[PDB]
């Protein structure tokens, strides 16, 4: 059983004083304001639902919240008990507390959070009476209690806030470049009342041993520890069942002697997971409960979803490694995963629709950036329903942090609990410490070392000029984890972003000025109203590419995400078209977090900028496309299957109209294969890439020359493609 | 996996001159790494080391593990003797086959091999009713009572396992299971006699580059079925007389045929001979030097199953050795006789 306390609670905040309100006494007598708050929920929406706050996604509303960051906010609300038998424990479960915060049961104190990143269970078995019960939680000040530390040298001058390092909260949160300044603060997660019977399974890690998908087989190793009192031995048996499908395929009893032990079993007729492109995501229900051998009852049941995979990081400079899944070379296309919403209390409804952005464009690997919470359970969930890999980073961002006892301390507690409750799901192939420091290559290994021995683990732009400048073609890195272009937002979500009179770019009319709602959304995490900075690279690779800024919005919203287009499309074809020495390349990003002007395909709001479309013919499992060379073209083709493909390519010149190439093309399996070297073209255009396989029809396209062109030009050579709407 | 002997078990090892080899109570396997279990290790370990630091029988701390990233054995307990002791060496962790007799581990530590024991002890461990292993009579197949002394730690009731290494033992050394209960006692104690006593002989024969051996148990803890060459009540089984003659100070022994000797001090005639024939093998003086294997001469091929007597005095006192030449399966009632016809052991 586990009762919901998710509803309607009653907040109370206030400014936090000199001595931070502890108690439930000094909550009761200070002087604040009550409101009805919504569990889970943050506290900008409790006070945004009653008129107090503005809407921070319209325009600079963002500031206004400013204040609230110094405040305290009071949960209070009450449940009936639940019949609890004796030797049973009633399990207060807490899914996220932001942060700092005294957990309070019928009065007496039943746990201290200090992290947002993890759970909190607390035993409430002695406290809770019979009848009416109330639970008080009281959050202090996040920022304040930063100053309870002294932080080092390197842990100031980063470009994470110094109010991050001392303490265990989503780095993002106190602003970024792409994320804005909303703290926050709340139960942004689900409270329920667990019951626990005496015998109870604690935790049921699976392992991939060895897996062989050609004779349908894998050894699937079972940890299982549970809580059995000593009478209760030899008296208890685990069931282990792995079906699909509703067709059962294991069913092992074993009669329950310690309280831990290692099930190995030997499954006969089973499929292995793969990634999108290599196979099907193999999913089997995985069922273990613990059954009275007499009475037949059954005490504690652990249902969950497991892959046969095995996963490998093989190594040789930055970037230097390929994964290998199943003992083949994967070669990884996929997003860096953001932060789903500055209130992270409602990722839980956009996890849905952001995974499927990356479904849309197939992507087999995503790398959830460090500078965000830790996903629940469900991203896991549609990455192991749709066969996506991830690259967990642990929640650190771009610094240094301290190499003292108690901020290990709490790091490894955070760890422990992240790793234990993410290693069964077959799509995560990576932890990754984002950072001689204590942290990065020696907490987290040794978190890694003992809890999960399975999954690598990994101790560890430019000028963003012009796309085919050398730093980016002459890069040596295999792997690339990050690397993006701007683009401007759909009118649409400019229109909803700014106000009437800041929907239109220019300050006064005159280009390249970016007015200051336009300079808050870049994003700009204080209030320092100035000119230039991060949006100055919009207009920047504008100029570049096509010459002149244009002045028309909508005539700047096709050149920006045309250079954006051009060139995340050129980054992609670049990697899968130089292997087998290029790896692997994640780019930056796919969804935005915020109502905001990023980097990004695509916005908060469902807004596909015009890269999300290029990016995605250039995504698929046998993909046609031209790359530049010194004395003309290369047509190459890339597979990212272990099957082979036949078919025809055709290339012509969308201007003139004549043809450059048509053969029949061979595609072996995972490897990309060289079709045709195309002759120099001359001038300026654009070629269209047309290849058919198994009777369907994709398409792809080049273009040649130098920059700059003519934003006329560039749009009518698009029409005629017909690939991509304008 | 044993308790810390206790200062009178290291007072009498003092007394005799038998160096110890003590390793940290821990387990085949891996512990924590997080500091609530170092920490409380870090205590038993200081505790031990200054107990036992004054002992000159003394001579290596081990862990007992498996890896160099493991704190418990490449941190904890190295700096607890980087400290409390840093003058004792601290280390973090068929018998002919090419398993055994191609092992390139200069010092070898857990060379086992399985043997029943007495009779005695056989009437004293099971019941009346199950002093015979064989379950309804059929030979190979164990009643319950022999599979809990041949360590079950739970009562799982399962056919086979580890006492089957018994029966392994027996037939390939000897053809098939002797029904007889004491004819398949002689045979157990002489699959492990001879397979251990093999051992030393190898290790000893190839001295110049083997650096030393330590076989597995000399005196189990409890009535149970083990790879000892004696019981708990007492009972000295076969391959405890075996192993004697082949360690000696000064032993001659014979290696797969190779006469040679081998010497364990610091200080610098032998007789070989078929049992059955009575033919003089060889005969001549030996020059033995100190802490060094001195071969003596390369002994021609005897066709046949038989068995060799290898009869040489030292200082007016005579000693005693064998060596079985040939290849299994053999005959139990035949090699009965060989020993018997030896004059050495029963």
């Amino acid at each position: 059983s586990e009762q919901s306390l998710n509803g309607r609670w009653t907040l109370k905040f206030f400014p936090q004083p000199a001595v931070p309100v502890m108690t439930i006494e000094g909550a009761e007598a200070a002087n604040g304001i009550v409101v009805d708050a919504v569990v889970p929920g943050n506290v900008e929406i409790d006070m945004e639902a009653a008129g107090l706050v503005e809407d921070p996604m319209v325009g600079n509303n963002i500031y206004k919240l400013r204040p609230y960051e110094g405040y305290q906010w009071y949960y209070s609300r009450t449940f009936a008990a639940p019949v609890v038998t004796e030797g049973q424990r009633l399990v207060l479960h807490f899914g996220g507390i932001d942060t700092f915060a005294e957990v309070y049961v019928n009065g007496i104190k039943v746990g201290s959070a200090d992290n947002m990143l993890i759970e909190h269970d607390y035993d409430i078995t002695s406290v809770v009476k019979e009848g009416e019960n109330r639970l008080d939680v009281i959050i202090r000040s996040s920022v304040m209690e930063a100053q309870n530390h002294f932080l080092g040298t390197l842990s100031i001058g980063n470009f994470s806030n110094e109010e991050s390092a001392p303490v265990r909260r989503a780095p993002s949160t106190y602003g970024w470049d792409i994320m804005p300044r909303l703290v926050s603060a709340g139960l942004w997660r689900d409270v329920t009342l667990r019951v626990e019977n005496p015998v109870t399974i604690v935790d049921a890690n699976w392992v991939t041993l060895s897996v062989n998908p050609k004779a349908r087989e894998a050894s699937e190793s079972l940890y299982l520890q549970t809580r059995l009192p000593f009478e209760m031995h030899d008296k208890v048996k685990a069931v282990i069942t792995i079906s699909r499908d509703g067709r059962q395929i294991l069913r092992k009893e074993a009669l329950m002697r310690k309280f831990a032990n290692l099930f190995t079993l030997n499954l006969s007729g089973v499929d292995a997971w793969w990634p999108r492109g290599y196979g099907e995501p193999a999913l089997y229900t995985a069922e273990v409960s613990l059954v009275d051998v007499t009475s037949g009852k059954i005490y504690d049941t652990k249902t969950s979803k497991i892959g046969f995979r095995t996963v490998k990081l093989e190594l040789d400079q930055p970037g230097q490694f390929q994964f290998i899944i199943n003992g083949e070379p994967v070669f990884a296309k996929g997003t860096n995963w953001v932060p789903l919403d500055a209130l992270h209390s409602r990722d839980a409804s956009h996890v849905e629709e952001a995974v499927q952005l990356m479904v849309e464009m197939n992507c087999n690997i995503v790398r959830c950036w460090g500078g965000n919470v830790y996903e629940d359970t469900h991203f896991f969930e549609l990455c192991d329903k749709y066969g996506i890999m991830v690259w967990q980073d642990f929640a650190m961002g771009c610094g240094n942090y301290s190499q003292r006892d108690n901020f290990a301390a709490a790091l490894e507690k955070e760890a422990i609990s992240v790793v234990v409750k993410l290693r069964n799901h077959p799509s995560l192939i990576l932890w990754s410490g984002n950072n001689n420091d204590r942290v990065s290559r020696q907490v987290l290994s040794r978190v890694i070392y003992e809890f999960d021995p399975t999954r690598p683990y990994l101790p560890s732009w430019g000028p963003r000029g012009y796309y085919k400048d050398p730093f980016y073609t002459e890069n040596p890195s295999q792997f690339v984890s990050e690397i993006g272009y701007h683009g401007c937002p759909n009118r649409e979500t400019l229109e909803r972003m700014f106000s009437p009179d800041s929907v239109n770019p220019w300050q006064n009319g005159v280009v390249g000025m970016w007015n200051d709602e336009w300079q808050t959304k870049a994003n700009r995490i204080y209030d320092d109203k100035f000119q230039g900075g991060r949006n100055d690279l919009m207009t920047n690779q504008v100029r570049i590419i096509f010459g002149e800024v244009p002045a028309d919005l909508d005539d700047f919203i096709f050149a920006s995400q045309s250079v954006q287009a051009e060139a995340m499309k050129f980054f992609v074809e670049l990697w899968r078209g130089r292997r087998p020495y290029r790896t692997g390349i994640i780019w930056w990003n796919i969804r935005d977090g915020w109502p905001l002007l990023s980097d990004a395909i695509s916005d908060y709001w469902g807004g596909k900028k015009q890269a999300f479309y290029y990016m995605q013919n250039v995504h698929h499992d046998v993909c046609c496309l031209i790359n530049p060379a010194a004395n003309g073209y290369m047509l190459k083709v890339d597979n990212n299957t272990l099957k082979d493909f036949e078919g025809v390519v055709e290339v012509k010149d969308v201007a003139s109209g004549k043809q450059v190439f048509k053969g029949k093309f061979v595609s072996k399996a995972n490897q990309m294969s060289e079709i045709a070297t195309l002759p120099m073209q001359k001038g300026q255009g654009m070629l269209v890439i047309s290849y058919r396989i198994e009777g369907n029809e994709y398409f792809n396209h080049y273009l040649y020359g130098e920059p700059p062109y003519k934003l006329d030009q560039y749009r009518k050579w698009v029409k005629k493609c017909g690939i991509y709407e304008l | 996996g044993n308790v810390y002997e206790d200062t009178h078990f290291f007072e009498l090892c003092d007394k005799y001159g038998i160096m110890v080899w003590q390793d940290f109570a821990m387990g085949c396997g891996n512990y924590s790494q997080r500091d609530n279990f170092a920490a409380a290790l870090e205590k038993e370990a200081i505790s031990v080391v200054v107990k036992l630091r004054n002992h000159p029988s003394l001579i290596l701390w081990s862990g007992n593990n498996a890896p160099n990233n493991d704190r418990v054995s490449r941190q904890v307990l190295s700096r607890v003797i980087y400290e409390f002791d840093p003058t004792r060496p601290y280390l973090p962790s068929y018998y002919k086959d090419p398993f055994y007799t191609e092992n390139p581990s200069q010092f070898v530590s857990e060379i086992g091999y399985h043997g029943c024991p007495n009779r005695e002890t056989l009437e004293r461990m099971f019941s009346p009713d199950s002093v015979n292993p064989w379950q309804n009579g059929v030979v190979g197949m164990w009643n319950d009572e022999w599979q809990t002394k041949a360590n079950r730690i739970y009562d799982d009731k399962f056919q086979g396992g580890r006492n089957d290494l018994m029966t392994n033992q027996v037939r390939i050394i000897f053809g098939e299971v002797p029904a007889d209960l004491d004819d398949f006692i002689f045979a157990s104690q002489s699959v492990q006699a001879e397979a251990m006593k093999f051992f030393v002989e190898l290790w000893r024969g190839r001295r110049p580059y083997r650096t030393g051996i330590i076989w597995w148990n000399i005196r189990d803890g409890w009535p149970l079925l083990s790879d000892a060459i004696s019981d708990y009540w007492g009972g000295k089984k076969q391959a405890f007389y075996y192993m004697q003659n082949v360690h000696h100070d000064v032993c001659c022994l014979i290696n797969p045929y190779m006469l040679k000797v081998d010497n364990n001090t610091l200080k610098d005639v032998v007789e070989v001979k078929d049992v059955a024939s009575g033919k003089q093998v060889f005969k001549g003086k030996f020059v033995s030097k100190a802490n060094q294997m001195s071969e003596i001469a390369t002994l021609p091929m005897q066709k046949g199953q038989g068995m060799l007597v290898i009869s040489y005095r030292i200082e007016g006192n005579e000693y005693f050795n064998h060596y079985l030449y040939g290849e299994p399966p053999y005959k139990l009632d035949q090699y009965r006789k060989w020993v018997k016809k030896c004059g050495i052991y029963e």
